[PDB]
RNA sequence: AGGGUGAAAAGAACCCCCAUCGGGGAGUGAAAUAGAACAUGAAACCGUAAGCUCUCAAGCAGUGGGAGGGGGACCAGACC
RNA sequence: AACCCAGAGCUAGCUGGUUCUCCCCGAAAUGCGUUGAGGCGCAGCAGUUGACUGGACAUCUAGGGGUAAAGCACUGUUUCG
RNA sequence: GGCCAGUGAGACGAUGGGGGAUAAGCUUCAUCGUCGAGAGGGAAACAGCCCGGAUCACCAGCUAAGGCCCCUAAAUGACCGCUCAGUGAUAAAGGAGGUAGGGGUGCAGAGACAGCCAGGAGGUUUGCCUAGAAGCAGCCACCCUUGAAAGAGUGCGUAAUAGCUCACUGAUCGAGCGCUCUUGCGCCGAAGAUGAACGGGGCUAAGCGGUCUGCCGAAGCUGUGGGAUGUAAAAAAACAUCGGUAGGGGAGCGUUCCGUGUUAGGGAGAAACGCGUGCGUGAGCCGCGUUGGACGAAGCGGAAGCGAGAAUGUCGGCUUG
RNA sequence: UCGGAGAGAGGCUCGGUGAAAUAGACAUGUCUGUGAAGAUGCGGACUACCUGCACCUGGACAGAAAGACCCUAUGAAGCU
RNA sequence: UUCACAUCGACGGGAAGGUUUGGCACCUCGAUGUCGGCUCUUCGCCACCUGGGGCUGUAGUAUGUUCCAAGGGUUGGGCUGUUCGCCCAUUAAAGCGGUACGUGAGCUGGGUUCAGAACGUCGUGAGACAGUUCGGUCCAUAUCCGGUGUGGGCGUUAGAG
RNA sequence: CGCUGGGUAGCCAAGUGCGGAGCGGAUAACUGCUGAAAGCAUCUAAGUAGUAAGCCCACCCCAAGAUGAGUGCUCUCCUA
């Protein structure tokens, strides 16, 4: 799953970490998209893109 | 998949390896597959004018055994870039590659060249 | 060491190949894919045929994830 | 100082092996003796069964033994004046 | 207190002491923990070190230790500073203004230090010793004079002198210089055996030191379901235990035979092999196809010579070189 | 001491007959390090197409031999 | 001579390496054959000779010490079972050490803990003694790993020379 | 081969012939110049020049089975 992810992280901007996009999740009020919803990557990459942009805007 | 090209020159080398080791294996790009190939075909242009920042640019390691009794053969840092300069890069990235006989692979798709030119131009660079 | 084909042997004429060793048929019997090595006859071992994997890949090598391929599915539904 | 049979399947605190399944708890390799120390007996430790506000951690009160440290009047050593 | 045990040559790490050179995973005691009778995570790979100590399932989250460039998931994240050794990935006494930070002291435009120019005298050729030694083998003495300065005196040198240089002082240029103390990171000293005492690549940074945040990360923990043992209340809530050797204790399956059976199942047919991979905690059971040829046997109990892949086993058959 | 050549019986190839010591299982590379501490099978890394024949023959603490060496067990067998 | 360090260097000290002498005796007495010689080597280093350099109480020719470097090379005999060592005669010099003191699944097996026998010594004796002496059967057509060489196929892709 | 003697081809030797090199790139020890910090001085800290039989290369054998399986020349096949 972190991996799934790894390779999604090297493409968009928070070239950082996606803990601190976990950290944005928790910080904020999303007890879903697990390691697991990590799907959202590969197929339908529309719908991963906009929690790329809610991360931002909470920290 | 698609091609990249990237310039070699300023690059202290090393640190441009672990940044290329994850394009022909798809470490940037949708890879759900650690069984299955992919990723882009990233090629160097020089490599030849490639920076080293340090003074192991005359002392660095570089060694190699063929079996044989005497062997032991070493080259220096600075040898490599005078001889067979396109195994200054790739001897690199191949111990940045995972596996053995799958990650070779990925080593296959990335050519250095001596510099300023490549026999690609029918990959739409 | 070495047990019992079948109820009774009718335990195999004749015919074909071979050196008139051996076998296959024709017949007998409910059965010889029971016939003198013979009942039911597994395993170790030794082969043929079929599907898959198999030359740039190595370490008691299975297991978890897992593509493709040869078949079987359900009047998709993604499985054996 | 035999061959064969018989008591002797002698003896063998030696060594090796010791063939279905689940549940619960759970050792020791120390002491005291042993011509005894690769052996065991008793006790400690383990399991089972039948009786007992019996114990453990922590706080407070209430003593001694006197290591470390220190000292070194005394015992045994010790340089300068 | 009673029944059945097992085990007495254990090992290692930390700590406190005897033995040995306070040399050994060496040996002999005490104490704690681990291994030994519990995995796993981490130290590359190392049971005994560290974390945590496994009823089970689960493409479920959060953590410990250890880490976060790639190779195996995870910060070439932010701020300040040093090292620029690749030291960090072995190694001492000792040696060197390699170097950062803090404090203090001596000389110093009555002008110091480096450099340049010049002087560096006389008695004492000193005494003693010696073949000789007149700064300069050695011993003793080491005061005095003339001056701006010059010690009977450092190093070289001669058979003995001579000669050169130095201590010291003046002139010139001319500005701060030199030497210690406390403290951090480093250099040389480190050469031995088929190439590798960072896991590899690689790296001056993903080094180190100080501060802060997040994450990777164990059958740990949390969450849900299933199985097993044990305990009162009670509208309500369920807590906790389950690694395991030798051993102890508590429950069962299956095999041959017998009693209950010439009842019932079978020639519309045991046995040998497959399959349904359903079922039980498990060893297995039930049903059924094929082959095959005869009986076997449901349930409870009773009586057993009660199921082994190893005892250089035994018998027979069959591979390999 | 530098041995060479040649003639025979084997060795090599083919035809016929036709063994063994031994062996838990194999898809049983090297090296460094590590490991009850001189393993190919651990870890890292390097190297390396699959499979025979002939020969040389170090490794698998190879094979045969529960060693005749030492010690242990108040064993045994002879002797003085 | 003088002068401490050309060379050497007392009283003491700090380390490296590791082949000596020991301890340990951790893994092997259901065993891994001891030494030496012979045959054939491999690697490292504080390499003796050849080469490149500093100092030298180094004039030269020749030496002493130290640093880098081993690329290579590095002896025939008398005596003994001996490595070693001694001796005679050379070479530029005629090295050390690890590799279970290289090497017996190769030879040699000369020495030495197998049975015989004899002298000296010890015990009354049987015997014994890290004293000496004579004689005294140690096998094997090897699969694999690892080598010296040479083939059978296939893959490099249209098929071959 | 009974003994003994000589000898052609080939095979070998005490036979014959030849290479172990020089010349380069880059260095160890050391020798260097100019010139810093420590307005002197000093091999550098910044810039350069010499430097052994080591290393690389030069000579020789193998060598794209180095499957990152190259390069160059030439030849054969266009029936449904």
């Amino acid at each position: 799953w972190i991996t799934r992810i790894n390779a999604a992280i090297r493409e968009r901007g928070v070239y950082y970490n996606y803990s601190k996009f976990i950290h944005d999740l928790y910080k904020r009020q999303l007890l879903l998209n697990r390691k697991i919803l990590a799907q959202i990557a590969i197929l339908n990459p529309n719908c991963i893109y906009m929690i790329y942009n809610e991360i931002i805007k909470k920290e | 998949k698609k091609w990249y090209v990237v310039d070699a020159t300023d690059l202290i080398l090393g640190r441009m390896a672990s940044t290329i080791a994850i394009h022909i294996r798809g470490k940037n790009l949708a890879s759900y597959t650690p069984s299955v190939d992919m990723g882009a075909f990233v090629i160097v242009v020089n490599a030849d004018k490639v920076a080293v920042s340090g003074k192991k640019r005359t002392q660095k390691l570089y060694r190699r055994h063929s079996g044989r009794p005497g062997g032991l053969k070493e080259e220096t840092f600075d040898q490599l870039q005078k001889r067979i300069p396109e195994r200054i890069i790739e001897h690199a990235v191949r111990g940045m590659l995972p596996k053995g006989r799958l990650g070779r692979y990925l080593f296959n798709h990335l050519k250095v060249y001596k510099g300023a030119e490549h026999p690609h131009q029918a990959q739409q660079p």
